[PDB]
């Protein structure tokens, strides 16, 4: 199995207990 | 009940940020923004107050005002931690025109619940006031956010500020010897070369969602870092399914799996925003007009919000990640 982040992707940082979202990102172009 | 509010708020805001420019990178901290607005609500009354709390997606029939503030106080304490694996910090502050009289209940509540002090500030010396605030944010974010405040009205009465900083090591770091320039497909037909980190024979939580045409993994304390990788041209479809229900199914469906190869770019990105339009769309309206009731701050309805700004930065590298964000709420006299 290969997981290749070579296309747009999302990242979400979630508080386990409260589900507060501490940070969220969509990377459409890492060279910005 | 608080969990449903937090996710609804984060995803509502996310979609609103995307709508303004659907192909741009997005980076933001939902909790930085909600903490700043909840802090403001400590001084709000009547419709100004109810609009703020409803805009943060709380339902005031399940959760009382006191329970909301208690949740932010607890959250603030969970986001100040240090270990060999992690550095987390979160702070709040108020910068206030020196001669402005504040109610003792407000400054007591602000320190106890939000950890906020009050800094006497001469906003009429705009350059000096901006430096004072930007330096506070620079200090809290370890130099990662340094220009949160660009323009600042010389007639400002107060600025409420939140910052958050998060630095973490990967459980399994990438070897920089295995980072190589590789294609990143902005679309099927548009691609650039980026430094692409790689790891082999990894065992990590994994879920292939054939229904949503995406793969979810977790790399890495007590926070879960979810990576969601839509198939090519499926990002818009995945965004359309984001919700508490979908996030729950992701977490429920993860299972450990040996992955042959993992490729993740090395990169740093930044975004900044003015959130007035979005907050008005979420129904937080009276706070921006002359009907604003922030009389819990001063004892008179003599303040209203002028500007809400947010900036956030994300850095991903072989050893781990660094994330930072800050929010400022600028307040004028009325």
């Amino acid at each position: 199995t290969i997981v290749r982040f070579n296309r747009p992707f999302l990242m979400i940082i979630v508080d386990n207990f409260t589900w507060s979202i501490f940070f969220m990102s969509k990377v459409t172009n890492p060279k910005q | 009940g608080l969990a449903s509010a937090n996710v609804d708020f984060a995803f509502s805001l996310y979609k609103q940020l995307v709508l303004k420019a659907p192909d741009k990178n997005v980076i933001f901290s939902p909790v930085s923004i909600s903490t700043a607005l909840a802090f403001l609500s400590l001084g709000a009354h009547n419709t100004t107050l109810t609009e703020i709390l409803k805009g943060l997606k709380f339902n005031l029939t399940e959760t009382s005002e006191a329970e909301i503030h208690q949740s932010f106080q607890h959250l603030l304490r969970t986001l100040n931690q240090s270990s060999d694996e992690l550095q987390l910090s979160m702070g709040n502050a108020m910068f206030v025109k020196e001669q402005l009289s504040l109610l003792d209940r407000f400054t007591e509540d602000a320190k106890r619940l939000y950890g906020s002090e009050a800094f006497a500030t001469d906003f009429q010396d705009s350059a000096a006031a901006k430096k004072l605030i930007n330096d506070y944010v620079k200090n809290g974010t370890r130099g990662k956010i340094t220009d949160l405040i660009k323009d600042l009205d010389s007639q400002t009465m107060m600025v409420l500020v939140n910052y958050i900083f998060f630095k973490a090591k990967f459980e399994m770091p990438f070897d920089p010897q295995d980072t190589h320039q590789s294609r990143f497909y902005l679309s099927k037909k548009k691609y650039v070369m980026v430094p692409m980190m790689s790891l082999h024979h990894l065992t990590i939580p994994y879920f292939r969602d054939e229904e949503l045409s995406c793969t979810v993994v977790q790399l890495n304390g007590n926070a879960s870092a979810l990576f969601i990788l839509p198939d090519q041209d499926k990002m818009e479809e995945v965004e359309a399914m984001l919700s508490q229900e979908t996030l729950s199914r992701f977490f429920e469906s993860l299972e450990f799996r040996e992955i042959g190869e993992l490729y993740l770019p090395k990169f740093s990105i930044s975004r900044d925003y003015n959130l007035n339009d979005i907050l008005l769309q979420l129904g937080i309206e009276e706070a921006f007009t002359s009907k604003a009731d922030l009389s819990g701050i001063t004892g008179a309805r003599n303040l209203a919000v002028s500007q809400v700004v947010h900036k956030a930065v994300l850095d991903v590298f072989e050893e781990g990640t660094e994330r930072s964000a800050a929010t400022a709420l600028e307040v004028l006299f009325q």
